[PDB]
């Protein structure tokens, strides 16, 4: 506290009236996981598949390029 | 984030590159087949 201006550093800071918010820390912890889950999967699923993928037979190719039949 | 974006920036190079390749080996390839088979029915009408 100061004459003109106050600072309040909470830990956890929360907009509320009741001690009862356990309602929504436990949804925002919710997103926070699925949207990790969304960045496992998208990563993983998109990537990784197509990362096999498009390395199939490239020297099949490669080596069948100096037939000259 | 940013140097997920700088790989992935770097495999589309890479793929792009191997397309140009795939292109030019799928040309060279269908030439050599064409003349080929031309080659065959040359050959071929001669007999008869």
């Amino acid at each position: 506290v100061q004459p003109h201006v106050v600072t309040v550093l909470a830990d956890t800071a929360i907009r509320a009236d009741n001690l009862d918010e356990a309602a929504i820390l436990e949804a925002r912890k919710n997103a926070e996981q699925l949207l990790a889950n969304q960045k496992s999967d998208l990563d993983s699923a998109a990537a990784l598949a197509a990362l096999a993928e498009t390395a199939a037979q490239l020297e099949t190719i490669r080596k069948i390029k100096n037939r000259a039949q | 984030q940013s140097a997920r974006m700088v790989a992935m920036k770097a495999a589309t190079d890479n793929a792009g590159q191997l397309i140009k390749d795939l292109q030019l080996i799928y040309n060279k390839l269908r030439q050599a087949a064409i003349t080929q088979e031309i080659s065959e029915i040359v050959g071929g009408a001669a007999a008869v």
